[PDB]
């Protein structure tokens, strides 16, 4: 976190 | 097992080709004119730079020096990669059922190192490929680029002239790029053990691809497993760049993502 990635991750 | 190694091999080329609009297969095709229906434009000077520009990075334009338009495709492209990458990796398999934490840890680290790998993809002696490829900048204009530029990517084009000797296939890079990111030693991971699991069969189904696809590159393996380590190299190269346009040179924002991802490396 890494807020972006975690978005691209969760979808 | 080496059905299984086959059938993995193909589901990552299969993934490889959902994710990456760019491949290997088109940029030599561009490259060797092979399809003199996709013929590029050559950038090799300030000159040709102004009429190459000429077709985001929005009004967020401003005419600036060369140096500041050249960071901001970068960016942008950067940013691209980064999402594809992402979605790539998002398609080995196991690596979702992964601690999100390391599955981040594992983005942060790998990211850089596959696009520097896909970056030799576009690149010969003389230059590089760009904007998808209807573009081709000269090596030598790269070396006219003023204070902490012109010698960035010499460095890269020796590496990608020896890497692209071992001419690799897109169903060769691909499980070269997975072995990559599932690689258990980087900082700050949790939980080594499972990550190492997934490498050792992607090692292996890469050891096979190797021999089945080049039977007469003896130890294609062993040289390629080489250049994993000349990407890191490469990478705190990068890594020691983004650090002198952190202090000198103003007006060089980083983009969130790339924030996130150089930060505490
Ligand atoms: C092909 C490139 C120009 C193409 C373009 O103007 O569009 C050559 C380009 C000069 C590459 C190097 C970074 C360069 O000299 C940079 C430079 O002066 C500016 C001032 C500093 C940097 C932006 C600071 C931030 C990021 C960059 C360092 C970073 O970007 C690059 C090192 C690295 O990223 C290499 C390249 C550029 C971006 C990219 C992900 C792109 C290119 C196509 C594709 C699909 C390939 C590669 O997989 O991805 O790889």
């Amino acid at each position: 976190r890494h807020k972006i990635l975690h978005r691209l991750l969760q979808e | 097992e080496s059905a299984d190694l086959r059938a993995l091999a193909k589901h990552l080329y299969d993934s490889y080709i959902k994710s990456f609009p760019l491949t290997k297969a088109k940029a030599r095709a561009i490259l060797t004119g092979k399809t003199t229906d996709k013929s590029p434009f050559v950038i090799y000077d300030m000159n040709s730079l102004m009429m190459g520009e000429d077709k985001i990075t929005p009004l967020q334009e401003q005419s600036k020096e060369v140096a500041i338009r050249i960071f901001q495709g970068c960016q942008f492209r950067s940013v691209e990669a980064v999402q594809e990458i992402t979605e790539y990796a998002k398609s080995i398999p196991g690596f979702v059922n992964l601690d999100l934490n390391d599955q981040v840890t594992l983005l942060k680290y790998g990211v850089h190192e596959i696009i520097y790998t896909m970056l030799a993809s576009l690149m010969n002696k003389d230059g590089v490929l760009i904007s998808e490829g209807q573009g081709f900048m000269t090596r030598e204009f790269l070396k006219s680029l003023r204070k902490p530029f012109g010698d960035f990517m010499e460095p890269k084009f020796e590496f990608a002239v020896k890497f692209n000797a071992l001419e690799l296939d897109d169903s060769d890079l691909a499980i070269f790029i997975a072995v990559i990111i599932l690689s258990g030693d980087r900082p700050g991971l949790l939980n080594v053990k499972p990550i190492e699991d997934i490498q050792d069969n992607l090692l292996q189904a890469l050891e096979l691809q190797l021999k089945l696809n080049h039977p007469e590159s003896s130890q294609l393996f062993a040289k390629l497993l080489q250049k994993m380590t000349d990407l890191r190299q490469i990478v705190t190269e990068h890594v020691q760049l983004l650090q002198v346009i952190k202090k000198t040179e103003t007006d060089m924002s980083l983009h969130p993502l790339l924030q996130e991802i150089y930060k505490d490396l």
